């Protein structure tokens, strides 16, 4: 069952030795170890080259799906023999349930469900089952509720040719695991029937199906099928089926639980009329004996969720099953961003818990509702065998439980960490304009920085005055929107962004070779250590990259972070001349009205494909 | 599954000419790839 590792390259740099100490870290049973590279080394180039070596099966959690979809893309280019997995939300949209007592008004739980994510999480899911050549790309979607792994597992419906078993029989075995007749529409997690062939298009695909084709009671042949063409695949000696659903909820069990949920509610009506909740026992006891009417006539009720735990009739408290239960007790963690992922890791179960109190409390759920809940972070510590924190910038989590770094600072066309200037915070505004229009000069991009709304919007609008292209990043723009703005900074519609952060996705680009940090040392989140360093990596992705702090002192932070750039440097400067290496860049209102309707019409019509239009809508642009 | 892979690589290159605004060549590959689906 070996990783087979897919590349046109080779370890460069510093590479093979952080795969050689990583790995003798696994060999030496080591269960924290941190990956240490500085942004553009290849770190994900790295963990490839370690998932292959190590050969386990490999949990890979990123901070968002973004990144997490590029993670994806890029591993199933590595892996193309093996099954590189994606396990997201998969909700397009959620809103969760809450309440807001300060104007007595609920939220009701709104969301879309993404029928190719849901087929990607159940393809996530039997692929741990099927073999253990696995890599799974998730967000804390993996820390979140799943079905039991063994119940899962044992509720597989396996068929093999020459088999016996009737086909009536095998339909009454796939309804009872969540599959659905679907003569007509035949999607995925639905079966149809043609005389003696039975089509399955299994939960993990919506491309394949499985044609199960019988003599009386005993199947002749199995063949993965193109469900739309009925073109023959592949023949299949064994077929493994799983459950259509994570959660499935057999009739006995149900009937049981409603018990204990009443007796639940029973107890809980009892202790708030003693302290005259009164308002809250009348919604708690409509709400929940509806829920148990639909439960009772249907076997569902919106938001079935909030009773997952009473639906399994385990204890209170309980520690639910996740994906990480789905793995192989020896297998990886892989943690990208690390300083990031962690902590929002962590910040999941609290998250959860508080909006479910108020929930509790104002009486528009059960307490077990909470038992219906992510992980407690002691929880996934549980999990871990040998888990790998990746980051330039390392967390006080990953720094405490790693007995030494392992440090990747060699970018693979020689790139350098970028020359860093502090000049006074006096003529400021002045000094960045002169360097801006010198960067546009050369046909090159910048990004600033500043503390606030209030300088970000300032200094945005007198750029715009003077003629310089430019955009505010403002922090309600959405990751979406960020990287359309990002794509026009590439493509010169921008010569420069100002945004508070720039440590939000996707603002490493090889066009940029300036960054401006305002007000560098006033330390709080902005100035620290950890965004210094990576505000300094988005100027490292071109060969004249360059940093300039405004600042009337240097405060820790910045030493820490200016030593850190400064010392990298200089190993990187030494390796490129000791092997020859030349470093090189990988790669008015009423207007505006105007300009904002036609943009939004020239992209819905590339959406379509009428890139004529689309291309009529640029020239009117 | 090599078919389906030069497909899908196809139509990523497609939605990448038309974010760069090359619209023209956008269409060139939309062209293709419709004969390709024939
Ligand atoms: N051994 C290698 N040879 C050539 N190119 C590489 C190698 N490893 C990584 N790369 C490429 O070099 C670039 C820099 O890597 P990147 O993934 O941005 O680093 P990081 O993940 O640390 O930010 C990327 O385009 C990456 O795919």
């Amino acid at each position: 069952d070996r990783f087979e590792l897919v590349s046109k390259y080779q370890p460069q740099g510093d590479q093979p030795k952080a795969i050689e100490k990583l790995v003798k870290g696994i060999q030496e049973g080591k269960k924290h170890q941190t990956l240490l590279g500085a942004t553009g080394t290849g770190k994900t180039f790295t963990v490839s080259n370690l998932i292959k070596e190590v050969n386990k099966p490999t949990l890979v959690i990123a901070h968002n799906k973004t990144l997490a979809g590029q993670l994806y893309s890029e591993f199933k280019e590595f892996f193309p023999n093996n099954a590189v997995e994606y396990f997201v939300s998969y909700y397009d949209y959620y809103q969760p349930e809450a309440y807001v007592p300060q104007t007595d008004t609920f939220i009701e739980k709104d969301a879309s469900i993404n029928d190719e994510i849901d087929k990607l999480r159940h393809s996530a899911t039997s692929a741990l089952f099927e073999r253990r050549d696995v890599i799974i790309i998730a967000s804390v979607s993996c820390i979140y509720g799943l079905g039991s792994p063994e119940e899962y597992r044992e509720m597989v419906v396996s068929l093999r040719t020459e088999m016996e078993i009737e086909r009536n029989e095998l339909l009454r075995k796939l309804v009872d695991i969540q599959y659905a007749r679907n003569d007509i529409d035949f999607q995925r997690g639905t079966f149809r029937v043609r005389g003696d062939v039975v089509e399955i298009f299994p939960a993990s695909r919506d491309e394949h199906c499985v044609r199960v084709e019988f003599f009386g009671d005993e199947i002749e042949r199995i063949r993965e099928v193109d469900a739309l063409t009925g073109e023959i695949l592949g023949d299949r000696d064994h077929v493994a089926i799983f459950p259509a659903s994570h959660f499935v909820t057999r009739a006995e069990k149900m009937e049981k639980a409603i018990q204990n949920i009443e007796k639940e509610l029973e107890e809980q009506l009892k202790v708030m009329h003693e302290n005259g909740k009164l308002l809250e026992a009348q919604r708690l006891e409509q709400r929940t004996r509806y829920d148990l009417e639909m439960m009772r006539e249907m076997g569902f009720c919106s938001g079935i969720e909030n009773y997952s735990r009473h639906l399994t009739l385990r204890p209170p408290g309980s520690t639910p099953y996740t994906l990480l239960d789905y793995f192989p007790d020896d297998f990886m963690i892989v943690v990208d961003e690390s300083h990031v992922t962690i902590p929002q890791v962590r910040g999941m179960f609290n998250g959860d818990q508080a909006r479910k109190q108020v929930l509790v409390d104002h009486g528009f759920r059960l307490p077990s509702a909470l038992d219906n809940r992510p992980l407690r972070f002691e929880e996934f510590e549980k999990h871990m065998h040998n888990i790998v924190y990746v980051s330039a910038t390392p967390g006080p989590y990953e720094i405490e439980h790693t007995d030494e770094m392992v440090e990747q600072i060699i970018r693979p066309t020689g790139l350098l960490d970028p020359l860093i200037d502090v000049r006074p915070i006096e003529g400021q505004i002045d000094d960045l304009i002169g360097e801006i229009q010198a960067r546009i000069e050369r046909n090159e991009r910048v990004l600033v920085t500043t503390l606030t709304k209030k300088m970000s919007e300032d200094l945005t609008d007198y750029l715009k005055e003077i003629g310089i292209k430019v955009n505010y990043l403002h922090s309600e723009i959405k990751t979406l929107e960020r990287i359309e703005i990002i794509r026009d900074l590439r493509l010169g519609k921008y010569d420069v962004l100002v945004g508070i952060n720039l440590l939000r996705e996707g603002l490493d680009i090889p066009e940029v070779s300036l960054v401006a940090i305002l007000d560098a040392d006033k330390e709080g989140f902005l100035r620290s250590e950890r965004s210094l360093i990576q505000t300094i990596g988005r100027a490292a992705r071109n060969a004249e990259g360059r940093v300039i702090m405004y600042a009337d002192k240097i405060t820790k932070s910045m030493e820490i972070a200016i030593n850190e750039t400064k010392r990298r440097r200089e190993q990187q400067e030494r390796f490129n001349e000791e092997h020859g290496i030349t470093p090189k860049t990988i790669n008015k209102k009423e207007r505006q009205k105007v300009v904002e309707q036609m943009e939004h019409e020239m992209k819905e019509a590339a959406k379509a494909l009428d890139f004529e239009r689309a291309a009529e809508l640029r020239d009117l642009l | 599954k090599e078919r389906q892979k030069v497909v899908e690589q196809m139509e990523h290159e497609m939605k990448e000419a038309a974010k760069a605004l090359d619209f023209e060549r956008a269409a060139e590959l939309r062209d293709l790839l419709l004969e390709l689906k024939a």
